[PDB]
DNA sequence: TAACAGCTCTAACAGGAATA
RNA sequence: AUUCCUGUUAGAGCUGUUAAC
C-alpha cells in the first residue's frame, strides 16, 4: 500500500536561441549563441536614457559602464556564466545616452518624499519625463533610479511605487527599467549585470530566448488575483495573462484585466466567459482566425462550477480545454534515492489521486553545471535545503498528465525578468499576479492589454 | 416586482409557461447580434467599392 | 454631359480630449474637457523662462500675466470660445518664472541690430540664452522676445531670423515660443491667448488634442521642399515628416532631412529609398517592430517613375503604399446649391478622373460656431469669399478615395501651432515645409531627426 | 447570519546567496 | 525595485457542520 504510481521525470525543456539553436541553460546559451530575436532586427540598437536626481546620476552611468564591460560571477558560481560584454553576448551595441537623452528629477520629488506621499512622488517622477518625451524616438529604454532617501515612499499600506510608475508609463509606451540601490550594493556583480542586461534587451525589442518544442495550436492562460484592503471590506482584483507561439516567429506574452467589483477571487459565469472570449479572440487575431486546439487555464485557486461551465460553453467542441489548478503550499515533500546527495531531479511529477498530482518545479537540474560538469545543481539551495513541490489539481481534462506537466515545466523557464534558471510557478501565473498588483494599485488600466516587456 | 418573488412565482406554476426569446439569447450563444451583423455588412460594403483588403 | 461623378462629403473629423471625450471643435473641447494629456498629467505644472532685452521685459510679464486671466473674443467671435485662463482651461498651473530663470538679452545684440547682420544677431541671442543651458531642468519653455527695433534683421534675402534661432536652439533641446510685437499688437486678445496657451502646453510636452479613433497601424509621410537662391544656380532642400500614432496613447510627429546637392526637387531612387527606409525604422522603433500596414505619402509635386519604384522597394509586400500628390493651385472652384447661403461643405471630395480628385479642405463646417448656434462657419471668410479646392493626384494606391481624403481631412486638424479650426494642407505637408525652411537656413541639421514641438 | 473545523491565498516585512 | 522564494506576523476567501432567523 506504500507503493505509489510510477513517476516519470520530464527532461529539461529546450530553449530556442540565435539561429534556432536549442540549449536548456539560458545564460550559457545567450553567451554561446545569442538571443533568439536577434535573428531579425527588432532592436536596431539599445539606446538608453536616465532619470534620476542630479546627485545619484553617477551611479547610473557607472552601472551602465559595468553593463558595457564583462564581469565574472562571485556568488552562485555553480550556475552562472561569465559575462561576455553586452555587445558580444547580445550582438547589439548598447548606446550610452548623450546630454539631452539624460534627464534630472525635479527637486520637488525630494520634498514630496520627505512628506511621505507616494502618489505625488510617482506623479512627480512621471512628470519629470517630459524632457525625454520630446525625444521619445531617440531612446528605447529609460533607466529610472530612485535614491535610498525615498525609501519612506517605496512601499507602504495601500500603495506601491513601482506598480504605480509602471501603470503610469505603460500607456506612454516607453519601457522603464527601475534601478534601486540594491542592484548597486549587491555583493556579486555578474548577477546584477546578467539580470539587468537581459531585462534591457527584452524591454528594447524583445524575446531574449524562446521555448522550443512549442505547438503553435495551444494557448496557455493563467489567472491570478490581488487584494485591495478597503476601509469597509475588500476588493479582489483578478487579471489574466496569456502566452502562445503564433504563426509568426514572435512568441507572444500578454496580460489583461477582467471587465466590476469582486468580493471573492472566483469568477462568475459571465466574467469567466467574457475573459475566455477575449483570450481566444486575441489568439484568433494572432492566428489569422484559426481556432486554438488546446487551452490551458492555470488558476491559483480552485475552479467553481460556474468557472468550469463558462470554460465549457465559451469554446466549441473541437477545442479541448485543460482546466488545471496550481497549489503552491503543500504538505508533501520528497527525497530522491538510488539516498542521493542532491534532491530529486527537477520536473518529476507524481500522480497521487486521479485528479491531483505533485509537480517538482523545484529540484536538481542536470546538464547546466559550469564547474565540475555532471554535478547536479539546486537553484534554491540557499533558500531551502529541500524542494517544495506544487500540487496540480486538474479540474477538466481528457487524458495525459505528461501533456500538462511538460507545458508547465516549459512555462516555468521563459521568465526573462527572472535572472535564475527557472521559476516555481509558470510565467502565466507570475505575470497575472504582477498585472494584478498593477491593476490593484491603478484601477484605471482595465481598458487595455499589455505585452510582458512593459511590466517585467 | 423583485426578481426573487418572480422566481418563486415561476417555480410555483412552471407547468404552464410559454417562453418568448427574440434575438437576445443569441447574443450569448456565440453568434453575432444585430449590431454585429450591421457592422459586418458595413465592412463588406466599404471594402467592396473602395477597394481595400478585407482581412488587412 | 454636364453630369459629374457623385461627390461625397467626408464628415468633420473628431478630436480626442481628456477622458477621451470627442469633439470636432478643438478650442471648445479644450474648454469643456481639457487637454488630451491631462489624464496622464504629462506636463504637470508648466515652468517657463524669458530671454529678451530688459527694456521690454515687463511686456513678457504682462502677456504671461494675462495668460492667467480670462479673455473674451472680439474678432472671429463666430468661432472662438471664451478663454478661461491657463489654470482653468488646461487644468494646469502656470508658473511665474523666478529671477534666476529670467534672463536679459546681452547688450551687444542691440549694437549688431544697427549692423544688419542676421547671423551675428542670432548667435548673440543664443549666447544670451547660454545662461539657461545649465538650468535646463528648471524651466520647460523659453519665451524669446524680438523687439520691433530688430525688424531690420527679422527678414532679408537668404536669411530668416526665427528660422535661424530655432535651428540653432533645437540641437540644444530647449523649446522656444518666439514672441514679437505682433502678439501684443493684435486686437482680439482671446485669439492670441488661445494660440500662445496651446503652443506653450504642447511645447512643454503635453498633447492638447489627438485625432479621435486614429489608426495606430498607418503612417502618414509628407515630403516638402524649399528654395535656397544660390549665386550660380538654385538649391532644393527636401525634408520629410511623419505623423504616425505609436502603440501608446500619445502620438508622434517628427521631421527630418531627406539627405549632397540637388538642383531639382525630385528625389532619386537612392535618396527616396533611403528616406523611406529611415521612416520605416522610425515607425518600427515606436511599435515594437511591427510593419506599417498602410503608408500615405503627400508630396507637393508629382512622383517620378524612378521615385515610385524607390518608394516601393523600401517596404515589404504587406505594406500598402498610397502615393498622393497635393495640388493647391487649380482652375476648379465649387459653388454649393440645394444656392446655399454658406460655401460648399468642408470635406466634400469630387472624383474628377481616375487618379484625380477635388478635395474641399476649405469650407463651411456644421455645429462648430459658437455665436448664432446651428449655423455653418467659414474660417477663411476674411481672406477669400469662396474656398479653393485642392486637388489630389493618385500615383500608387490600389483603390479608394475615402482613405486618402479622410486621412488628409483629419490631418489638417492637428496643427497645434495653428489656433484656428483647420488648415489648407495636412500637418505633414506644413511641417515638412517648415523643416525644409529650417534645414535650408542651417545646413548642419541634416544628421538628426527632430520632433514637432521644437519647430512648431 | 453567528460561530466552529480545514485548505489555500495574499498582504507586509526580513533576508541571504546555490553540498558547504 | 537586476533576481530568487525561504520564513515570520496577520487577515481574508472558499468549502463545510451546527444553531438559528
Ligand atoms: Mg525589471
Ligand atoms: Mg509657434
Amino acid at each position: 500500500l506504500s507503493q505509489l504510481a510510477a513517476h516519470s521525470t520530464i527532461p529539461e525543456p529546450l530553449l530556442l536561441f540565435k539561429d534556432n539553436r536549442t540549449d536548456t541553460h539560458p545564460l550559457r546559451g545567450l553567451s554561446q549563441y545569442g538571443p533568439y530575436s536577434a535573428c531579425f532586427n527588432l532592436p536596431g540598437q539599445v539606446r538608453l536614457a536616465y532619470l534620476a536626481p542630479t546627485e545619484h546620476m553617477r551611479k547610473l552611468d557607472a552601472i551602465v559602464r559595468e553593463l558595457q564591460n564583462p564581469a565574472t560571477p562571485k556568488e552562485a558560481t555553480n550556475y552562472y556564466v561569465e559575462y561576455g560584454g553586452f555587445e558580444k553576448v547580445f550582438k547589439v551595441p548598447l548606446v550610452m545616452p548623450q546630454e539631452h537623452l539624460r534627464c534630472l528629477a525635479l527637486d520637488e520629488c525630494h520634498g514630496v518624499a520627505a512628506n511621505g506621499n507616494g502618489l505625488a512622488l510617482a506623479d512627480k517622477i512621471v512628470q519629470s519625463m517630459s524632457g525625454l518625451f520630446r525625444q521619445k524616438h531617440a531612446f528605447d529604454v529609460l533607466l529610472v533610479y530612485l535614491p535610498a532617501s525615498w525609501k519612506k515612499c517605496f512601499e507602504y499600506d495601500g500603495f506601491d511605487l513601482h506598480d504605480r510608475i509602471k501603470a503610469k508609463v505603460a500607456p506612454l509606451n516607453l519601457p522603464i527599467q527601475i534601478i534601486n540601490d540594491t542592484a548597486l550594493t549587491r555583493q556579486c556583480r555578474a548577477n546584477v549585470m546578467w539580470g539587468v542586461s537581459v531585462a534591457l534587451y527584452a524591454k528594447a525589442g524583445g524575446i531574449p530566448w524562446k521555448l522550443a518544442d512549442w505547438d503553435k495550436d495551444e494557448a496557455y492562460i493563467g489567472l491570478s488575483y490581488a487584494i485591495k484592503k478597503n476601509a469597509e471590506g475588500q476588493e479582489y482584483t483578478t487579471c489574466c495573462s496569456q502566452v502562445f507561439d503564433p504563426d509568426g516567429t514572435g512568441f507572444e506574452f500578454v496580460a489583461y484585466d477582467t471587465r466590476d467589483r469582486k468580493g471573492n477571487p472566483y469568477l462568475s459565469y459571465q466574467e469567466m466567459q467574457s475573459v475566455l472570449s477575449k483570450s481566444l479572440h486575441l489568439y484568433q487575431s494572432s492566428h489569422n482566425g484559426r481556432m486554438p486546439r488546446k487551452i490551458f487555464i492555470h488558476k491559483t485557486t480552485h475552479f467553481t462550477e460556474d468557472e468550469i461551465q463558462g470554460a465549457f460553453d465559451s469554446f466549441s467542441s473541437s477545442t479541448e480545454i485543460e482546466l488545471v489548478q496550481i497549489i503552491q503550499s503543500t504538505n508533501w515533500y520528497g527525497l530522491k534515492v538510488d539516498p542521493a546527495s542532491y534532491p530529486v531531479d527537477r520536473g518529476l511529477y507524481q500522480p497521487l489521486t486521479e485528479s491531483e498530482c505533485l509537480l517538482w518545479t523545484q529540484g536538481s537540474v542536470m546538464g547546466v553545471n559550469q564547474q565540475n560538469p555532471g554535478q547536479p545543481v539546486f537553484k534554491e539551495a540557499a533558500l531551502t535545503p529541500l524542494p517544495n513541490p506544487i500540487m496540480l489539481r486538474r479540474f477538466s481534462g481528457n487524458g495525459g498528465w505528461h501533456a500538462t506537466c511538460s507545458s508547465i515545466l516549459a512555462l516555468t523557464k521563459v521568465d526573462w525578468n527572472n535572472n535564475t534558471l527557472y521559476k516555481k510557478l509558470p510565467v502565466t501565473l507570475v505575470y497575472s499576479q504582477v498585472f494584478a498588483d498593477v491593476v490593484k494599485q491603478t484601477p484605471e488600466i482595465v481598458n487595455e492589454i499589455y505585452d510582458y516587456r512593459f511590466f517585467m | 416586482l423583485t426578481d426573487n418573488e418572480f422566481y418563486q412565482h415561476y417555480l410555483q406554476n412552471s407547468q404552464h409557461m410559454m417562453w418568448f426569446l427574440g434575438a437576445g439569447t443569441s447574443r450569448s450563444a456565440g453568434l453575432p447580434t444585430a449590431s454585429d451583423i450591421i457592422w459586418d455588412l458595413k465592412h463588406r460594403y466599404y471594402c467592396l467599392h473602395e477597394n481595400q483588403d478585407y482581412q488587412k
